[PDB]
């Protein structure tokens, strides 16, 4: 609560103004993909923000009905149920499967220590920003191959996507090591000397004091599963075994463009924005 | 009980921090470890622990080889800097975890745990967690784990450095009381000597990581084994004065002062391995500077700074021909002005007679408290 | 042939594993090897198979390895009917000899180079600005302006970046007509390749800047207050504070998280997949390519693009793409350590 | 200047830290703040240096009255609880981010640099980095900052917090000369009595935010004017007896100790607005306790804590009547063990009375050194 000159309302006032203006800026794509959605045409011709409300397309993305405008029926364009279905399955499955695995090696790396601690901490930090693209290649020659053998994780299934998901440890096993970090360092010290041995000091102590931050990894493995383009476009061949961001770009297709119908499917998938916002910020002091 | 650490050697890599540390600890004495380095007596704390691995020598809990014994099994426990409170688990359980992880009844576990919040004041916050207490009840949280665990040997880390100083009162007085009331033996670490002196049954200076002495708090402050500890215990430093000795006796040495006079004493001191015209460093408690006028020594010099703190007035006298200014303390208030002339006397029989080394020659005047 | 593949698999993670969980000096190993595991199957995998097919003649025509037996192809077992052909650097070598191909690899090289060097200065300096403008202490609403800020950030990517190529569309278009309104003008946005490119910018700036945001706010709340009270003392204004107090003290730790920006940027294959599909289409190239296409996009368009010929081994350029961004990671790795 | 202040109000909303507080520090005076761990003292700090807006009353450096006035036109500097270096730019630098702000004269900014380095033997490391410096070095290079500033009145907010005691009594000295050698305007803000009474001309203890008293640091300890102040001044805290009053003089108030001795002793006290039988308490500090062979009164007790720091000796005698144990102070070793009875002198001289609101009635013993400037 410092003096200030009378420069201080000008600089307040100068700044709300640009920030709005910033903020009307950014904002102009939602809206409109908003506005979008409440427009009757698919080819976004007339009034660029329709006074009138249709929800044609919004109930043609839930599947609800068919919308009759005329004699002939227009039935639903795609299976968006289905491709979120799809979508939570695979991410669900990539989620726990990521925790699971980066528990332990972030346990490692920041509690305890041994000999190839400086090495492996500077190999994980070397391999994480090695993007999964760039391998897809490797990865279809290598479910092509195993089609015959395993079918479960071959080509155009589940498996494939799920285990290229599961490349996806290295960026949240520094997070949980932060986490553990964090954490006191006598905790263990102490639990020795009541008697525990190193595992029931991990599993009795440290575990449920990490509960917090593995499901905010979670949380941030499963929206990053959902909103994965790369690996399950060129996997997951037949339609039925699309997933969002896969059945997605079928939309805006120049054979049949439709805006309305995208824009419906684009904000009725709300819930990944908002719980985004709302537990991976976790309302953290930044 | 009795922690005999004999000849432990310690050393970071290459870096010796310990080296020939021989502590005899008697059953049920509250030794505190004090000392300039933080990190000397720490290390040797978790050493008596367990945490950490012992380079060479033995060491002795009680009167069993205990080097590599696991940290369980050695019945000591330690109170940590952060107390090492498990947020997760209630006060309950941080002060019956051991009790809990080595297999114990539900109702033996009660009536230790009630015992001890009840004889800590405890009970009416075993049901909370960690988190919705405060500091004083998280330390009395951990000192009742300890309790509850009934080590043979209680170890305490140095909080206060962390700590304000209302609750490191309350620290001071929770340790008291757990001493008075126990009367098991109890190692402690701190950095200020005032808390050694005031609860200590044998202080250790550790210099270093080396014992520069051990004994009773007035046999260090009475008695110093060398330059460091006799700098080292008390607040005001002892005043150093760059002496020549003249002629040494069987019982006391004589040497001259720096200043231009060239007065000749014959403090009594114990005159073993003293040769005449070697250099040496006299040195003389500010406290015990008598007035100028009941002693024969006199000591003139020039006033330099007249700090009054109402019980006592700390005077800080430029002597000439010597670098220091020889502080001088007095009860009540003395009235001096800053840059006028003041002589302060010299008693002979509280001289401390210090070698080039740095060890001191014992002093053979009696001093009551010793013991 | 793949079933010891599998063995060598099981010899390698399975076995040099089991020591782990034998051996009680590495007992923190034995919770270092779940994950490490993982990611040697996971990431390491995928990386050394890309480099094996490099070596390779791996293609449309020799996507098998050797089922084809009696199947059927004029070379009676030479080179090309084997189906494996060891090339030998053959392929790393066409990459520069042809001639056909080294062009455009130069040209979309350095459009990629441009593109992340653009993209991260913009975004650097949107959110370096947003995030002083935001922790002010003195504005109103800070939590709703945090909150609308990173909205672009918290919307999944495609959904925005689908949004945005709908929005740039010529043939029918939002953006274009709302321009067309205001003062008649047609940018044609994917006809022309420098329209492109400039779509293709704002697009991640807009993508990008919140995340460089909350990292900037968070090296700010690092950063102390007595040097702004001290520099108040002093006189300092705003600009003077923000050009001689935040921003000397925030490039050092921000450069370590530029270059991840830079290496993120060079290696987006999402922003342009999805919106220009690899722009417009370079002329006279036999791979297929396109004036915005990011090496991975180009890579990808000669791997699985029916037109590209489906060169798998060609389409690696594996040691263009992981050794410049090794280079990268061996410059991460120091600026961390400093 | 002579920096002012008249009914300066603050109000954090709802609270208010300080209320209706005066003070008037004269030209070249060295004042210090102390008091408990509230922080009204570095919120007092702030105000007066322009940090701080004030919610009530008016502000006075010099002459113009400063309430609205952004810091840096007040003339002020301060050197803050941390020591507020800049990192990126080294000493030379960070003494003269200031000038080189205000000014454009590379030859009067490094005169001026290189003045207060040679007093602040800061010449050395002047191409250092604040990093490289230690706890000490840091704080020379606040000062020398604030000396190549050059206000008016300087400002510290507990510049001897971050160092260990020698270091700590070292700046201390350094500070007196300090202040020894400009004569400018100082205010200090610190909780240690030891630094109060060592440093300061004047001594303001808050109390709440509220000024209890402002004094020399002798004034204080002899003549203090409340409770509060009587029990903050001296490392330990003065033993309080209760008492009742049994008949006034017109300098004297005999009060009932209580105790089974019912003795009565006169005490040398201003006598005004003393009503008989009112429960006051008495205070006798424990340097001042007498030995009992010399003192007419004696307080019989039961020895709980014998502390033998070695240069004095502090016995805790719980006296049987008495809830709080009397702290006594003897120079040198006293042999005494504990759980053994032992006896104290009260020199009726040096007693301080308290009335139940908690002010103190002026003593009429003449205390040496109370007025030595």
């Amino acid at each position: 609560a410092m003096v200030q000159p009378k420069s201080q309302k000008a600089r307040l006032f100068i700044t709300h103004l640009l920030l709005l203006l910033f903020i009307a800026a950014i904002m102009f794509p939602l809206l409109m993909v908003v506005a979008i959605s409440l427009r009757q045409g698919n080819f976004a011709t007339g009034s660029l923000w329709p006074e009138q409300i249709s929800w044609d397309h919004w109930k043609l993305a839930l599947g609800f009905s068919v919308e009759q405008a005329d004699g002939r029926i227009w039935p639903p364009p795609f299976p968006v149920l289905l491709w979120l279905w799809n979508s939570v399955k695979v991410a669900g499955i990539s989620a726990i499967g990521i925790v699971a695995l980066s528990t332990t090696c972030a346990y490692a790396f920041a509690r305890m220590r041994f000999p190839g601690k400086a090495t492996l901490l500077k190999g994980m930090l070397i391999f994480q920003m090695f993007p999964a693209v760039l391998s897809l290649v490797a990865l279809y020659a290598l479910f092509d191959r195993l089609g015959e053998y395993i079918p479960f994780i071959g080509l155009n299934t589940h498996g494939g996507v799920i285990f290229a998901y599961l490349g996806g440890i290295a960026l949240h096993v520094w997070t949980i090591k932060g986490y553990f970090e964090t954490i006191d360092s006598s905790l263990e010290e102490a639990a020795a000397l009541d008697g525990a041995t190193p595992w029931q000091a991990f599993r009795l102590v440290l575990l449920p004091l990490s509960v917090p931050i593995l499901a905010v990894v979670f949380i941030l493995s499963f929206i990053a599963a959902i909103t994965e383009v790369p690996v399950a476009s060129l996997l997951l061949r037949d339609v039925n075994s699309y997933t969002l961001a896969v059945g997605m770009q079928q939309y805006l297709n120049p054979q049949n463009y439709l805006w309305g119908d995208f824009a419906a499917a684009a904000v009725m998938s709300a819930l990944p924005i908002t719980i985004v916002f709302l537990l991976a910020q976790r309302w953290l002091v930044n | 009980a009795s922690v005999q650490l004999q000849n432990v050697t310690k050393a970071w890599g290459e870096v010796v921090v310990s080296k020939d540390i021989n502590l005899d600890i008697h059953e049920g004495e509250f030794v505190v470890f004090v000392g300039p380095s933080g990190c000397g007596k720490s290390t040797l704390l978790r050493m008596i622990a367990g945490l950490e691995t012992i380079t060479s020598g033995d060491l002795f809990i009680g009167e069993k080889r205990m080097n590599d014994t696991p940290p369980a099994e050695r019945g000591v426990g330690m109170v940590f800097q952060s107390y090492a409170l498990y947020p997760h688990l209630s006060v309950a359980e941080n002060m019956s975890f051991g009790l809990k992880l080595a297999g114990a009844k539900k109702e033996v576990i009660n009536q230790r745990v009630n015992q001890v919040a009840e004889v800590l004041q405890l009970a009416h916050l075993l049901d909370r967690k960690p988190k919705a207490l405060s500091g004083g009840q998280r330390q009395r949280v951990a000192i009742g784990r300890t309790l509850v665990a009934e080590p043979s040997v209680f170890l305490l880390d140095e909080p206060l450095s962390n700590l304000d100083a209302a609750l490191r009162v309350q620290m001071r007085i929770e340790i008291s009381r757990l001493h008075k009331r126990l009367g098991r033996t109890m190692i402690y670490v701190t950095h200020d000597q005032v808390e050694a002196m005031t609860l200590a049954d044998k202080i250790v200076v550790l210099d270093a990581g080396r014992v520069a002495q051990v004994g009773k708090p007035l046999e260090l402050y009475h008695y110093p084994a060398d330059r460091f500890v006799a700098g080292f215990i008390g607040s005001p430093k002892m005043n150093f004065l760059p002496v020549k000795v003249t002629a040494t006796a069987i019982d006391q040495v004589q040497v001259e002062l720096p200043m231009p006079n060239r007065q000749q004493v014959w403090l009594p001191v114990e005159s073993r391995d003293v040769q005449v015209g070697a250099n040496m460093s006299l040195g003389i408690r500010p406290e015990h500077l008598l007035p100028s006028d009941i002693a024969d020594v006199i000591l003139e010099g020039e006033v330099q700074v007249v700090e009054q703190l109402g019980n006592e007035t700390q005077i800080h006298i430029q002597i000439p021909s010597i670098r220091q200014n020889l502080v001088y303390r007095q009860n009540d208030v003395v009235l001096v002005e800053e840059g006028a002339t003041f002589a302060i006397g010299l008693p002979p029989e509280r001289c401390h007679l210090f070698r080039e080394d740095g060890t001191a020659c014992r002093r053979l005047h009696k001093e009551p408290g010793v013991a | 042939q793949g079933e010891y593949l599998f063995a060598i698999t099981t010899l390698i993670l399975s076995s040099a594993g089991l020591y782990i969980f034998a051996n009680r000096k590495a007992y923190a190993w034995r919770y270092v090897y779940p994950g490490m595991a993982g990611m040697g199957l996971f990431v390491l995998f995928p990386l050394v198979c890309t480099i094996a097919i490099a070596f390779t003649n791996y293609s449309s025509t020799n996507q098998l390895t050797f089922e084809r037996a009696q199947e059927v192809n004029w070379g009676d077992e030479k080179l090309s009917p084997g189906y494996t052909v060891t090339t030998g650097w053959k392929n790393f070598t066409r990459v520069f000899t042809d001639e056909g191909i080294q062009k455009p690899f130069l040209a979309i090289f350095v459009w990629t180079v441009v593109f992340s060097l653009i993209t991260v200065f913009l975004t650097v300096a949107v959110g370096m600005v947003l995030a002083c403008l935001v922790q002010w202490e003195a504005l109103r609403g800070k939590a709703v302006y945090r909150v609308l800020l990173i909205l672009p950030y918290a919307v999944p990517s495609f959904i925005s970046i689908l949004i945005f190529k709908g929005l740039f569309n010529q043939s029918f278009g939002e953006i274009n007509m709302m321009l067309s309104a205001l003062f008649g003008v047609k940018p044609a946005w994917f006809s022309d390749p420098t329209t492109a490119r400039t779509m293709l910018i704002i697009v991640n700036t807009w993508l990008g800047y919140p995340y460089m945001m909350i990292l900037c706010m968070g090296l700010l709340k690092a950063i102390p207050d007595d040097l702004y009270e001290a520099s108040a003392m002093d006189g300092a204004g705003p600009f003077q504070n923000f050009f001689k107090i935040t921003l000397p003290l925030l490039i050092k730790p921000l450069t370590p998280l530029m270059i991840a920006s830079f290496a993120f940027n060079f290696n987006n294959f999402v922003l342009i997949q999805l919106l220009t599909n690899g722009g417009p289409d370079r002329l006279g190239t036999t791979t297929p390519a396109g004036y915005t296409d990011l090496l991975v996009n180009y890579t990808y368009r000669i791997a699985f693009e029916g037109g590209g010929g489906q060169d798998f081994g060609l389409a690696a350029a594996i040691a263009t793409l992981i050794f410049l961004l090794v280079g990268a990671l061996a410059i991460v790795n120091l600026k961390a350590t400093r």
